[PDB]
């Protein structure tokens, strides 16, 4: 499933205040139960990276965010292998759990979708 | 857009458009395809004395500029004037090709010119690897046949050439029945044809050239391995179309489908060419360009390429030939349509540059072969009428399971054997 | 040869035609060989001996 | 010697008045080899596959 | 360079077993694969030494196995190792597969790895069936009969396949002799498929429990995971030893201590335990053809998971709904097996048909729906517009 599609569905829910007030609390509680914040991760650190979109996206990430992702991932592996969680003061807070990679991903998906569209354009006379 | 050609005693062809300058010249219907293995380079030598410091100063006093071009089927000697001096160009043409065609070949002039085309043709072989390869492509593709002779001649036939060889050639080919006088620029047809019918005197009229034996494509290769060069340069072609082939334009369009490429130009990486998806992943080449070369008797359809990726040359060749396979079986409407538009654009940029010397060469070569020039608007009618069905029928005859001709130089250890290349001229089917 | 250019016309023979020709060959060839073989051995076969026995 | 001067291949080159002579011969040979191979492979596979069918001594009519 | 690198044979050993970069955080669930290689070795070694004493003739096969039990020095150890080892081979394979399911190991770029795994699983199931027939007890004869008959469901040419597989009118001497020959062969084909499995593993390396890249922190196979493997190798051997010496027949069927009888099918016939879930699936369909199609499909549907897992993250570690339904799947699978062990009777027939539905619905319906929902939940829980 593409991030363009997740964004479509998600934004529709987020705007309509019927669904927005119904779902977001469910989603908030799902995210806390997931537990990745107790390992020091942001959600975007969790995205499977072994495909061309995510490699394009990670390539385009500014240096400082790149070094930070690298630390968070290494720190997560070390904590996982010790069968601990981090000290609570080290957990990622919800304010920090930003979609930092999302804009690069969406941009790359659009570029890719256009190429696929243009490689296959029909012509009418 | 004009094409006025009429024959008096000589055949006069013009095409006028208010531009700036005017170009006058004679274009002979014999080139390097008319030479021997042993006097190969006589035409190039003729060109070079015609532009010698002696003859070139006599023209520059009068405010005239000199230009010449040796090709395979033809040969041209051209003077550009400033357009009211359209008469003083015809003076320089005749003062050279009747009077001075016994004064240009003076011992000190010939030896200093021969010494200069020797440094010239040597420099070519030493350094111009793309054109060197393309010239050897013609050499092997058309071996033991008129189209195999290189236009600049070979170093060995050149250094053994004497004044009498120039003479004998000039006396057999610079004839009236093997000539066309061409005027481009802005000058009228009746402005030139009257200045020509002014002076009579025919000079060797009634004399024909010498006949020969027809050109033929032979599937083959010449491999000029040189591991000290930093790249590999290769050209590969099938037998293409002669000028005045029904498929003259289908062939040219087919070449535009794959077009040309330059890895370092951002825009070039973005063209609507399917082959580019394959070759850009591992960067299989620095550049390629497809061509449909057409001559009187035959032609070559194929591509040339240059690369520093010397361990993946086989992928370059394989992906390129798999694309060409598609022309017989699966080329799409929108590929054909893209090619139409780009063929028009490039054919336009050729036929209507702001330079009359190019116009003269294009006019001259055309009228020498078919006795007329097809107008740019007439070509576009032919180009637009081409269907996917046409390209497929053409490719199925010229491309599919057909012999090829190969030439290369530089680091071509990775260019696989002939039969491997030749097997890729088709696909397995049920 | 121009016998080739009538059927297959400068193209190679395709697997489907090859496979189909092979099924045909198998039957034709077997009958041709069995025929020659049984004929060459006329007199010696059980076929021939049974024609001279009855009970 | 000049590299543009192609060596003599006249002893090998078929004096081409028939264009598709070698092609028709090659493709007939390649086609015939393909035919007799497929029939051979078929017969070989059937030989092995049939060795697994009921043996002559176990077909008893009880 | 070091000799272990430069030598043509040793460099293979070095790149697979010594210097191979492992993600630092893989847990003991990643020890199952080495345990599978060990199992394969135990089965092959004990089988070859037994083959030395075994006769495949249908008159002699059962007695030749009793001869291994009674007369061959340490013969009962070889036979009990082989028989109990086959069971342990399946226990560990299910865990290896379940691990793959949980952690999204089937995902890109390890799809080829997963597909080769599914082939090995089919081959291993066929190999154990061939071996089980070689005992020629009662369960052997009727197992051979029922399973060769699976192919009779094939349109038009099905009964022809079966008589060809049998080598005659019924399961007889031809049948048991060719099943021994085949039982000897297929372990070596499994060995070649394991090499192909490790080849696909090597180009992308192992995954890890976080489901993210391992590239930022690797440690060498040698030392760390060699000695970590040793821990579970000994625990595996300990438990296998407790069965082989103290409880050698607990995982088998008493009817296979009765010589096969072509005229009598015991009322107590039950498949081997590791085949029970699949048996139940077949038994739930009251049609011959569709019964065998659905059962085979229960194995092939494993191939579909890379496409129906719509999630954007690999593995279930941080997925609340996926974890829950994964364990629904596991315990549903255990139920299928408990149904297989039961009689075709009222509550059981329906429970088996519903469990069968749940089995297929997991791959085809639950995972695509739930992974989509989780995708969206992850998004709207952090985006503020
Ligand atoms: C992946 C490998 C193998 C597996 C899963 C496997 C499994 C089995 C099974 C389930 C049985 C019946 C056990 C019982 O007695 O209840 C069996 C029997 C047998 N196997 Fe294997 N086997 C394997 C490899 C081999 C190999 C390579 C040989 C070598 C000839 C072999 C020879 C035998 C023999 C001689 C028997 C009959 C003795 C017995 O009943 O234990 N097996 N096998
Ligand atoms: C005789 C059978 C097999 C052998 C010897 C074997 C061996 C291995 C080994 C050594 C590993 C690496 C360590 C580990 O992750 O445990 C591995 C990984 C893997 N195997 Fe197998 N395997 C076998 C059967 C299978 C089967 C039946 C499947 C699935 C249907 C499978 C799926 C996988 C996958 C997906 C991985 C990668 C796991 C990850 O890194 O997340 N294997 N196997
Ligand atoms: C990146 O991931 C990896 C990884 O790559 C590896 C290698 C391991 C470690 C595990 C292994 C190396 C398993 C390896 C084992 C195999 C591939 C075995 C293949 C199977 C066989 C059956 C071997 C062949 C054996 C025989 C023919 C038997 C020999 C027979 C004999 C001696 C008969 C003797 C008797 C007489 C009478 C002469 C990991 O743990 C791991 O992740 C943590
Ligand atoms: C030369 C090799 C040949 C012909 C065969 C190999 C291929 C076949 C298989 O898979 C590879 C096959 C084992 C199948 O796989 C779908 C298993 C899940 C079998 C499941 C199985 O077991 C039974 C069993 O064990 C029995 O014992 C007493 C009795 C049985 O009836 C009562 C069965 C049974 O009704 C089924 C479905």
């Amino acid at each position: 499933q593409s991030f363009t599609s997740i964004a479509r569905i998600g934004d529709y829910i987020l705007k309509s205040p019927v669904l927005s007030k119904l779902c977001v609390p469910v989603a908030n509680q799902f995210i806390n139960l997931a537990g990745y914040k107790k390992l020091g991760l942001k959600f975007d650190d969790l995205i499977a990276e072994e495909n061309p979109i995510m490699q394009t996206a990670l390539r385009r990430l500014p240096e400082d965010e790149s070094y930070a992702r690298a630390y968070r991932i290494i720190r997560a592996h070390q904590t996982e292998l010790t069968h601990h969680l981090l000290p609570r003061n080290e957990w990622i807070k919800a304010q920090e759990d930003v979609p930092y990679l999302l804009p690069y991903i969406l941009e790359a998906e659009a570029a890719a979708k256009e190429k696929d569209e243009l490689d296959n354009i029909e012509v009418s006379k | 857009a004009e094409v006025t050609q009429l024959s008096n005693g000589i055949v006069v062809a013009t095409e006028h458009n208010p531009a700036h300058t005017a170009s006058v010249g004679v274009v002979f219907g014999s080139g390097a395809a008319n030479e021997n293995p042993y006097n190969n380079g006589v035409s190039n030598l003729w060109k070079n004395i015609f532009l010698s410091k002696e003859n070139s100063a006599v023209a520059a006093k009068e405010g005239l500029a000199l230009s010449s071009n040796i090709s395979r089927d033809f040969q041209s000697y051209i003077v550009s004037s400033l357009p009211g001096s359209t008469d003083k160009s015809l003076d320089f043409l005749n003062q050279s090709f009747i009077q001075q065609k016994a004064n240009l070949l003076s011992s000190s002039n010939f030896e200093a010119t021969k010494k200069s085309v020797l440094k010239q043709v040597q420099d070519f072989e030493d350094n111009d690897h793309p054109n060197r390869v393309l010239e050897h492509l013609h050499s092997t593709a058309f071996q033991n046949t008129p189209l195999s002779l290189p236009t600049r001649g070979t170093l060995e036939s050149l250094e053994n050439l004497v004044v009498a060889d120039l003479e004998s050639f000039a006396n057999n080919h610079f004839l009236n029945s093997n000539a066309v006088v061409v005027g481009t620029g802005n000058i009228k047809h009746e402005d030139l044809v009257n200045s020509i019918e002014s002076k009579n005197l025919s000079l060797q009229t009634g004399t024909k050239p010498v006949l020969k034996k027809k050109a033929a494509f032979l599937g083959s290769e010449v491999r000029l391995r040189d591991d000290t060069l930093p790249k590999a340069w290769i050209s590969l072609a099938v037998e293409g179309e002669p000028v005045n082939s029904p498929n003259y334009f289908v062939a040219k369009l087919a070449a535009q489908i794959f077009g040309s490429y330059n890895a370092f130009e951002p825009a070039s990486r973005l063209q609507g060419i399917k082959l580019l998806d394959n070759i850009q992943e591992y960067q299989l080449c620095d550049n390629f360009n497809h061509f449909s070369l057409s001559y009187k008797d035959s032609g070559l359809w194929g591509f040339s390429t240059a690369t520093r990726n010397v361990t993946m040359i086989d992928d370059l060749i394989h992906f390129t030939l798999k694309q060409w396979n598609r022309l017989t079986i699966s080329v799409t409407d929108t590929e054909v349509e893209r090619a139409k538009s780009l063929l028009k654009l490039q054919l336009g940029q050729l036929y209507e540059s702001g330079n009359p010397v190019n116009d003269a060469n294009l006019l001259g070569a055309e009228v020498l072969i078919k006795g007329s020039k097809l107008s740019l608007g007439e070509a576009f009618k032919k180009i637009d009428a081409i269907t996917v069905k046409d390209v497929k029928a053409w490719a199925g005859k010229r491309l599919w399971d057909q012999d090829i001709a190969i030439a290369g130089t530089g680091q071509i250890e990775g260019l696989l054997d002939y039969m491997r290349i030749r097997s890729d001229m088709s696909m397995m089917r049920w | 040869s121009s016998l080739y250019k009538t059927f297959f016309k400068r193209n190679a023979v395709f697997v489907g035609t090859i496979f189909a020709g092979a099924f045909v060959f198998q039957t034709v060839f077997d009958t041709a060989i069995t025929s020659w073989y049984e004929n060459h051995n006329k007199g010696k076969l059980w076929k021939d001996v049974k024609a001279r026995i009855a009970a | 010697k000049s590299t543009y001067r192609t060596p003599n291949f006249d002893d090998v080159l078929k004096e081409n008045n028939d264009a598709d002579k070698g092609r028709s011969y090659a493709y007939f040979m390649v086609g015939a080899m393909g035919l007799l191979s497929s029939a051979g492979a078929k017969s070989t596979v059937e030989t092995f596959i049939s060795s697994m069918t009921a043996t002559a001594d176990v077909l008893a009519m009880a | 360079m070091a000799f272990r690198k430069s030598n043509v044979y040793l460099s293979l050993v070095n790149s697979y077993i010594i210097d191979s970069p492992q993600p630092s955080s893989i847990n003991y669930w990643w020890n199952m694969g080495s345990l599978l290689g060990l199992c394969l070795v135990i089965q092959i070694v004990t089988g070859i030494f037994m083959a030395m004493h075994y006769s495949s003739n249908i008159e002699l096969a059962f007695s030749s196995v009793e001869h291994i039990m009674r007369d061959v020095h340490n013969g009962y150890i070889l036979r009990y190792l082989h028989a109990n080892g086959a069971s342990f081979f399946f226990m560990v394979m299910f865990m290896h597969m379940a691990k793959g399911l949980y952690y999204g190991s089937y995902r890109s770029p390890r799809v080829t790895l997963w597909n080769v795994g599914v082939i090995i699983f089919t081959l291993t199931i066929a190999t154990a069936f061939l071996g089980y027939c070689c005992v020629y007890g009662q369960m052997s004869h009727w197992g051979a009969t029922v399973i060769t008959n699976l192919f009779s469901a094939i349109p038009f040419v099905g009964n022809d396949i079966v008589s060809w597989l049998w080598g005659g009118f019924s399961v007889s001497n031809p049948t048991i002799q060719r099943f021994f020959a085949l039982h000897y062969l297929v372990p070596f084909i499994i060995a070649a498929m394991v090499i192909m499995h490790l080849m696909a593993l090597h180009i992308h390396g192992s995954s890890n429990p976080l489901g993210i890249t391992g590239n930022l922190d690797r440690i060498p196979m040698h030392s760390y995971f060699i000695f970590k493997d040793l821990v579970t190798v000994f625990l595996f051997m300990l438990i296998l030893a407790l069965f082989v010496f103290y409880s050698p027949n607990t995982l088998g069927h008493p009817d296979n201590y009765i010589p096969g009888n072509p005229l009598v099918t015991p009322a107590s016939i039950v498949p081997e335990w590791y085949l029970l879930p699949f048996y139940a699936i077949l038994r739930s369909i009251p049609d011959k053809l569709l019964g065998v199609i659905t059962m085979f499909a229960a194995i092939l549907v494993l191939l579909v998971l890379p496409f129906t897992d719509r999630s954007v993250v690999r593995g279930n570690t941080f997925k609340v709904l996926s974890k829950f339904f994964f364990f629904i799947f596991v315990f549903n699978f255990v139920l299928l097996g408990q149904i297989g062990a039961c009689h075709v009777e009222v509550p059981y027939v329906l429970m088996g048909q519903i469990a069968t539905f749940i089995y297929f619905a997991y791959f085809l319906i639950i995972v695509p729906v739930i992974s989509t929902i989780e995708n969206v939940l992850f998004y709207i829980g952090r985006v503020n517009k």
